[PDB]
Parts: C-alpha cells; sequence; structure tokens
RNA sequence: UUGGCACCUCGAUGUCGGCUCAUCGCAUCCUGGGGCUGUAGUCGGUCCCAAGGGUUGGGCUGUUCGCCCAUUAAAGCGGUACGCGAGCUGGGUUCAGAACGUCGUGAGACAGUUCGGUCCCUAUCCGUCGUGGGCGUAGGAAAUUUGAGAGGAGCUGUCCUUAGUACGAGAGGACCGGGAUGGACAUACCUCUGGUGUACCAGUUGUCGUGCCAACGGCAUAGCUGGGUAGCUAUGUGUGGACGGGAUAAGUGCUGAAAGCAUCUAAGCAUGAAGCCCCCCUCAAGAUGAGAUUUCCCAACUUCGGUUAUAAGAUCCCUCAAAGAUGAUGAGGUUAAUAGGUUCGAGGUGGAAGCAUGGUGACAUGUGGAGCUGACGAAUACUAAUCGAUCGAAGACUUAAU
C-alpha cells in the first residue's frame, strides 16, 4: 500500500527513461512552402490538392 | 458461400411441397426398429420452420393422451416418404410460440 | 427426474402419484438423468387405496421429460411434463396399466414390458 | 503419410446413407508445390517444403505483403513456382517420392480417412481467472464481496512467495492447437475441396495444415 | 457501430441533427468520430431523394428535421422540400460517394482533430 | 494431541468453522505387481513393493468431531503461523442494553444459559501471470528450421464372448485372452438443439408535438409485449488419455563354488509393476555454448588502419481486421477492392403507403411470395488511403592446410 522505502533518484531516473515526447509527421507543402502535417490541410494557404 | 453450395446442392429434395406455419401435415417417417423397415406416421400443426440450406428445419406439434408432444425433423432428411398437407390455417405470425399453454378451444387455429 | 429435488408425475397404474428424486444412479458424481435410466425417489403423494403408501423409498425410470431427446437422424421429440415409472428391481414394472405416451429409447434400455402397455410409443 | 495445406470456409451437415446426420467442415487446397528438399548430408534431416496460396510479382515500391520481395523470388524461382504466401515443413512425408516443383492436389487424400489438423485459436485478448482457467465463483450475496475475483496464491510465509505456475488473469487464445484422430468424408477433385468431419480450430479463413495420423 | 460515447436514445438525436445542419449550410465542422458515422447516414437520405416516390418522401420525414431555411425565401422551403429538390437534381448521375472528409489538425483546449465534412 | 519450560514479539505477529486456490510427506482408502494360508471355486485374512492419477451429494448442530439417509472402484491419514481476513464471509467465542437460575447485606460475579449488537487501506521493493522497447550473436537483410532444456497429459465402471467350461457331493461359479458401450475430467468449435442479441421487423397504452384528416416523431426501465442475423456462448456438437521400446522394485529363477554335498550370487545368464527414461501434445539458440539451410544486396573517395550517401530491406503517416488495454500481429495504400457508399443475394420480420371495393360503424379483402432490414456472401474507383519524409552494408586479428 505505502512505499516502505523512498526512491533514489539512480532509481527515479531510469523509470523515466521512456516518458518522451513524439515528433511529428511534417513534410514542406508543395504549394504553401511553410510545414505540414501529412494527410491533413496546410493551415497557411488551405490547399490540399488530393 | 460459393464453396459450400456446390458441396452441399448434391442432397437436396424436389419431391417438397410447400406449407406456411399453422398447416396440419401428415409426415410419413421410416422406422427400422424391431428387425427391419416399417412406416408410421405423424399428424400435427406447423408451429417453427428455421431457415437455411440444406440445414432447414421444422417443428410439428400434436397431443396424445392429453399430452402434447412436438417433433423436430431436418427438411432434407432421407427418412421421411411423404409429407401431405390437408388444412390451411390463417395466422399472424411466423412463430406460433403461444399454442403450447393453451388447450381445447383456445387452441383451435381457423380455415383460411 | 434429472437432478436431486426433482419432482416428478407417476404414470403407471398404482397409488403414488408424486415422487421426489433422491439419487441419479451411474457412476460416481453423476448430475442429470434423461429417458432410459433408473432413479431413486420417495414418494409424496399417493390414493388411499393404492399399493405403494406415501413415504417409502422405491426405484423408477423416466419415460417422459421436457428437455427432450437427439437421434442419429438429427430429430428431435420433446413432451410437455416429466413422468416416470415406479419398476420392480428386474426391470418389471409395479402396475397393470400405463397412461400416456412413451420415447422408444426404451426398447434399447431392454425394458419390453413397458412399450407393450403403452397407449402411444 | 501425406500433408497439404488449406484455408477454412466454413461449417456444414451431409447425410449418411443410413441417414445419419454428419457435420462437417470445408477445406480449400487449390495451388500446393514442392519448393525444397531437405536431407541428411544436407539440412540433417528429412523433409520437403510446400506453399499454398499465389502471391503477385515482384515490383519496384511494394508496401505490402501481396507483393513478393527480390529475397522470396529468388528461392521460388529455383523451383520454377510463383512466390507463395505460405510455406511449411513435413517431416512425416516421404522425400524419395517428391519432386522439386511437384503439384500437391487433393486427390492424394483416398482410402486414408484418418488425419490430424493443426492450426492456430481464435483468440479472445485479456481475460480473467473464471474464464481463462475455469475456475469457481464466490457466494453473490449473503453479505459477500467475493464473485469474480481470484483465490489465495500462497500459504503464510511456510514459503514467502509465489509459486512458478500460478494460474492468474491474461491473454487467452491464439495458440497452436492439433485435433487427432479425425476422418475424412469426401473430396470433391471438381473444386479442390476436402469434407472434415467435426471441428477445427482458427477463424473461418485461417490456415489450416493435414497430415496422416501419427497414432 | 460507434458509440461516441453516448446512450442509444442521445446517439440517435445528435446524428439526427448534423444531418439536417449539412443539408442546410452544405459544410460543417466536426470530429473524426462523428465524422465517419454521420457520412453514412447522410448517403442515404439522398438516396430517398433521388427516387421521388410519395413512400420515399414519408420515409425521410423520420429521420430529417423541421428546419426553415429563408435564404431561399421562395417560400422558406423546409429542409425537406431542399431535398427532392435543389439536391436531388444533382447527384442524378452519381451513383454513390456523395461527401468529401477533410483533416485539420488539433483543436486547442481539448486535443480532438478538427475535420471537415462537405457534400460533393 | 493434552502438558512442562518462559528463549523472540505488549511505542500492537488479528480468533473457531467455512469459501476460493492449492501444494507436499507415505505410516497406501481405490487402481497395478507379489509371498504365505487354518488358500477348493466365487469372496477374504495378513504382510511386502508402489505416491502416476483419482478419492460423492444431502438431513441435524455456529462448529471441528459425531450420528443418520442414499450412493461409489474407493469415500485414506498427516504438514504448511491448527495453510489462506493488504483474498472473502461474521454464525460461536472477549465491549457498551436487557432477562432467567445460582451466589453476595450491598455495589456486582459466573464454576451457566437467552435476544440484540460498524471488519478499515490508490501496491514502493521482492515474488507471480501477460505483453513491448534497446544492445549483443564480427557485413547489412527476408523466410524456413534442428532441440540442450522446461511444461502439459496419466483415472475408472458395467455389459457380451471364451464358458455355464476349470473347481465342487450340491448350492454357487473363474483365472494373462478377445469385443461393444458409459461416469467424471480436459480441449477445440457454432452445422444442429437452446440463451443473449439498446442503429433489425411487427403489435399496443397514456400524453405532448408536425396547422387539421391520414400518416409519423419525442418522453414514460429499451414504456410494455411477440419474434430475431452476425458476434460471443453450454446445458449443444467433435476429439483425447491409444499401441509398443529400453533399464528396474518386491518376487520366481537358470548355472555355480567358497564349504567333495547343498545354495538365485561371490564371479557369469535371464524374468518381472498404474511407478523410472522414451513414445503422445505445447513452448523453446539471451542455449553469451547466442546453432543449421535457401535466397537477396555488395561503390564512389581527401589513400586513416577512415568517411559520406545509398542499395537489398524496414518505418513515419493513412484506409482496416480474422487481431487488440496501449503497443505488437495480420490485410492494404490508387501500377489499388482496405473501408464507406451504390447495385444484386442469403437470413429475419409476415402482408407497407396510396388507391379501389364491401359495411351505420369498429374492421375485412384485392392490387401483392407486399414493404422494411446493423454486423454475413458477390460485383462496381463514385468518396477517402494525396504529395512526401526518415532509418538502414563496403565486412578485425591469429595459425593449420592450401
Amino acid at each position: 500500500a505505502v512505499p516502505k522505502r523512498r526512491t533514489s533518484k539512480t532509481r527515479k531516473n531510469k523509470r523515466r527513461t521512456h516518458f518522451k515526447i513524439s515528433v511529428p509527421g511534417m513534410t514542406e507543402c508543395p504549394n504553401c512552402g511553410e510545414y505540414k502535417l501529412s494527410h491533413r490541410v496546410c493551415k497557411n494557404c488551405g490547399s490540399y490538392n488530393g | 458461400h460459393k464453396l459450400i453450395e456446390a458441396v452441399t446442392k448434391s442432397q437436396l429434395r424436389t419431391d417438397l411441397p410447400s406449407f406456411r406455419p399453422g398447416d396440419t401435415l401428415r409426415v410419413h417417417v421410416r422406422i427400422i426398429e424391431g428387425t427391419r423397415e416399417r412406416i408410421q406416421v405423424f399428424e400435427g400443426v406447423v408451429i417453427k420452420r428455421r431457415g437455411g440450406g440444406v440445414s432447414e428445419t421444422f417443428t410439428v406439434r400434436k397431443i396424445s393422451s392429453g399430452v402434447g408432444v412436438e417433433r423436430t425433423f431436418p427438411l432434407h432428411t432421407p427418412k421421411i416418404e411423404k409429407i401431405e398437407v390437408k388444412r390451411r390455417g390463417k395466422v399472424r405470425r411466423a412463430k406460433l410460440y403461444y399454442l403450447r399453454s393453451l388447450r381445447g378451444k383456445a387452441a383451435r387455429i381457423q380455415e383460411i | 427426474m434429472i437432478q436431486q429435488e426433482t419432482r416428478l408425475k407417476v404414470a403407471d397404474n398404482s397409488g403414488a402419484r408424486e415422487v421426489l428424486t433422491i439419487k441419479v444412479l451411474g457412476g460416481s458424481g453423476r448430475k442429470t438423468a434423461n429417458i432410459g435410466d433408473v432413479i431413486v425417489c420417495t414418494v409424496k403423494n399417493a390414493t388411499p387405496g393404492g399399493v405403494v403408501k406415501k413415504g417409502d423409498v422405491v426405484k423408477a425410470v423416466i419415460v417422459r421429460t421436457k428437455s427432450g431427446v437427439r437421434r442419429n437422424d438429427g430429430s428431435y421429440i420433446k413432451f410437455d411434463e416429466n413422468a416416470c415409472v415406479i419398476i420392480r428391481d428386474d426391470k418389471g414394472p409395479r402396475g397393470t396399466r400405463i397412461f400416456g405416451p412413451v420415447a422408444r429409447e426404451l426398447r434399447e434400455g431392454n425394458f419390453m414390458k413397458i412399450v407393450s402397455l403403452a397407449p402411444e410409443v | 503419410t501425406k500433408g497439404i495445406l488449406g484455408r477454412k470456409i466454413g461449417m456444414t451437415q451431409v447425410f449418411g446413407e443410413n441417414g445419419e446426420l454428419i457435420p462437417v467442415t470445408v477445406v480449400e487446397a487449390k495451388e500446393n508445390v514442392v519448393l525444397q528438399k531437405k536431407t541428411v548430408e544436407v539440412d540433417g534431416y528429412n523433409a520437403i517444403q510446400v506453399g499454398f496460396e499465389d502471391k503477385k510479382a515482384y515490383k519496384k515500391d511494394a508496401k505490402s505483403n501481396k507483393y513478393a520481395n527480390k529475397p522470396a523470388e529468388g528461392h521460388a524461382k529455383k523451383a520454377d513456382a510463383a512466390p507463395k504466401r505460405f510455406i511449411r515443413e513435413f517431416r512425416n512425408v516421404d522425400v524419395d517420392a517428391y519432386e522439386v516443383g511437384q503439384e500437391v492436389s487433393v486427390d492424394t487424400f483416398v482410402a486414408g480417412d484418418v488425419i490430424d489438423v493443426t492450426g492456430v485459436s481464435k483468440g479472445k485478448g485479456f481475460q480473467g481467472a473464471i474464464k481463462r482457467h475455469g475456475q469457481s465463483r464466490g457466494p453473490m450475496s449473503h453479505g459477500s464481496h467475493f464473485h469474480r475475483a481470484p483465490g489465495s496464491v500462497g500459504m503464510a510465509s511456510d514459503a514467502s512467495r509465489v509459486f512458478k505456475g500460478q494460474k492468474m488473469p491474461g491473454r487467452m487464445g491464439g495458440n497452436t492447437v492439433t485435433v487427432q484422430n479425425l476422418e475424412v468424408v469426401q473430396v470433391d477433385t471438381e473444386n479442390k475441396v476436402i469434407l472434415v468431419k467435426g471441428n477445427v480450430p482458427g477463424p473461418k479463413k485461417g490456415l489450416v495444415e493435414i497430415r496422416t495420423s501419427i497414432k | 457501430y460507434r458509440k461516441l460515447g453516448r446512450t442509444s436514445d442521445q446517439r440517435k438525436a445528435m446524428l439526427r441533427d448534423l444531418a439536417t445542419s449539412l443539408i442546410i449550410s452544405e459544410r460543417i465542422e466536426t470530429t473524426e468520430a462523428r465524422a465517419k458515422e454521420v457520412r453514412s447516414v447522410v448517403e442515404k437520405l439522398i438516396t430517398l431523394g433521388k427516387k421521388g416516390d410519395l413512400a420515399s418522401r414519408r420515409n425521410a420525414a423520420k429521420t430529417l428535421r423541421n428546419v426553415e431555411i429563408l435564404n431561399e425565401d421562395e417560400t422558406t422551403q423546409t429542409a425537406l422540400q431542399k431535398l427532392f429538390g435543389e439536391i436531388a437534381e444533382r447527384y442524378t448521375e452519381r451513383q454513390g460517394g456523395y461527401t468529401r472528409i477533410l483533416k485539420q489538425g488539433p483543436r486547442r483546449g481539448d486535443g480532438a482533430e478538427s475535420v471537415i465534412i462537405e457534400l460533393v
């Protein structure tokens, strides 16, 4: 129920190994020129050209 | 499915008439109990008819000595010699499950 | 009938009118029984002049059930009530008549006399 | 001793000679070819390799298992065959009666009528102990607080731990199963089917393998 | 085959409201889970409006809603009158595929990915 | 087991009987293999070897015990904090109320009974059951495999024949051998018999709406009632514990001396158990001892004894499922049938709307194998899987024989 022992820094930093953030899938837009999420609509221009 | 209809087509029968629920039939069934062949009849009312191909089934109900009896037979069984339709009855549903709890004047059905 | 406390109706001709199951014979731990099996029961009702008094312990055989029976031909026969007959220890009945239809699985069971006195098999 | 691969179709029923009702399973084995033969002096043991279904050819940009890759084409061209979806070995069939490139037909199974089927089960996912191991439940009334929960896992510090092999909740299904001593009803060469008596494991479109009874 | 975190009584009303708002505006914004199910609901109302028989006009009234469109101003044709009319005369030769879904990315404050559904 | 001792725990180690899940000992209840009989046969007594698998359901008491009813091949005895309360019950025994018998002058006490009376905790570490990411296995990859080593499964009844033979004066009644069907327990599956089936069809009550009639919608457990596809399901449907091999236990032995005879043993040959190792089923090269086979890719450089970018392949992202907590696995991405639409089917419901005719009317018949229809089978690019991005090899040193 309650922790018997406190957690040390060595043990705490190993559990947070996989606690990472993801890099989105972004590519340069054919017409806007800015970056864009694949399969989405360019916020800068508004063109998809599917 | 197309591969299950070509492997079971060799077991369908054409000597079968057309009958709806509520109709009274006379099912002739082959019985080999004893020493060899013999035929015994069963006259009742159709109360159920399940669908399918060579898996279609029907149920007939009769009252004997004051005790009702129900027989369920596969439609395409080879153990049936004949099926005669005598009385056609007007009904309002496919399953006559309410016939089990009734008996007498209430149980009898009208004729078209 | 099927389980330990099931109540059956007596179809044969004798004093016994209602019996309460007490045990299902055959194997250690058997749960249920169907047409063609012997059971141990006790009488609860009877007729004032019957041969089987009230409160006895006898053996019987199942002849009609509500669950039904399946045959090797793909066909099913079901009844509307559960009934049995008080039988002697030699597979012979204890009455002189038999009321109601009976299943043909009794012929396989070798209960030849019961089939003979039945109005419908 | 014989073997063949196929795909499940579904369940049906057929009528016997005396009117006996018999449930059957429909299986299809259409394109079975031999690709390789292993021996004692090479590969250690004796066995053969068989493909069951035909994949497409090789394209420069393939993003699905439908098209064959280069490593899978050379291994197939060596036996003069097109890319195959399924490949499995048979260490029970003879190796002197088969030549590379041979076709395995359904009519090879005749007069045997006794076989064993191997296949993967359906799969249920994360299940409890009452359904995964068929245990009993606690009382549902009388002021009880124990229904579908698992029972005691140990013995009070005589051994201060849980033994290996305790039955706990987990993922069930998806295992290799084998049903022994089944019978072949009939073989329709016109459609490349095999009517098996009974039922076999897996969904209605999974891969099943059939070999002669080992017992 | 989706529930959308709602009961059977609310999953039916919300679908009837989304189908009618589209026929009026012809373009709306919503979430991706609601767009993939409203898709099949609106594509069947146009199939009824392409038959013209009175029997079909009464079955569409069970799902449609009573709403007036003053923009046209020609008696403020009801939402059911727009169907069998303007909308039934556009997809005469098209057999299926009367809608198109477009993505826009996640929305702030909730994380849900907004989508645009419109009639082709 | 009842006690003796008072060594650990009073800034706290929770009782009796169950329930749920088991494990392990052999001083063996059942099944298997053997002596000896005061062993005719059928049945027993006692003792030895054997722990592989089994070893019921109820009545009466809070119980353990114990008695009783009906069965079974058998209803074995012991240990684990009298197994088990961060798993669960609170019926008895140690709370506060009240009463009876008894004892006390009394407040009150039991060497006794009776009715009533709160069981709390979000799992840090080890342990256990599932499922992923890294690096390693001396180039980088895609498939198929050997099995060191583990786990699972092991039970048994009644009939038929041999034969009414062996045995016995009669009653009674077989022994390794051959066949046919059950009980309990495992396991896969949904054709059949059933259950479920809140986006399927139909009937019906009250009330409020679409202006009214007709036809419909909302709310009353899904308003209620009668049916029901797919999927999931047991009580339903299949299969399994089947034959043999190799060494042994208690036993019976064959030769043979020590000890001119005897003697299964001291050398040498056999025979012999549901038990031991195989045979049967599943997992397995992180088996750092990291195995084997087939096929695929292998150039340009300042000449770092290096490096870049690619190649064969694998992903990002997207449409989905036979898979699924997430991930992983599987099917596919327009050089395309993955899903949704659309057009035909199977199955389910059982006769729509409109109109016509017959009745004062409630209703009925006709048009009509009507209409409607979630998950199942086919065909069809109409809609959405666009355009793109990232990761990913040029193969060390030693002998020995070529």
